[PDB]
């Protein structure tokens, strides 16, 4: 739909949007990995003692 | 070289025209100056 020199700035503005998003995805991920891997150490303990 | 004064505008870097089109186009990213001026008196015959 649109020639090449003006075509990138439309490409760009999604290049943020997508990278952005999945930033919030995995920096969201990774805090629910810690905290269900705190509850895991706390399971472990409990099947310990 | 030699152009008409109104396609002198189409030389832009990222610009079309038809000498962009087809003739001789600079890369979207040139970098330097486009230096120009009105020849018409040295390069316009009475006979063309």
């Amino acid at each position: 739909r649109l020639d090449p020199p003006e075509a990138e700035v439309q490409i760009d503005r999604l290049i943020t949007g997508r990278l952005q998003s999945l930033q919030t995805y995995v920096t969201q991920q990774l805090i629910r990995a810690a905290e269900i891997r705190a509850s895991a150490n706390l399971a472990a303990t409990k099947m310990s003692e | 070289f030699v152009i008409r004064g109104d396609e002198v505008r189409q030389i832009a870097p990222g610009q079309t025209g038809k000498i962009a089109d087809y003739n001789y186009k600079l890369p979207d990213d040139f970098t330097g100056c486009v230096i120009a001026w009105n020849s018409n008196n040295l390069d316009s015959k009475v006979g063309g």
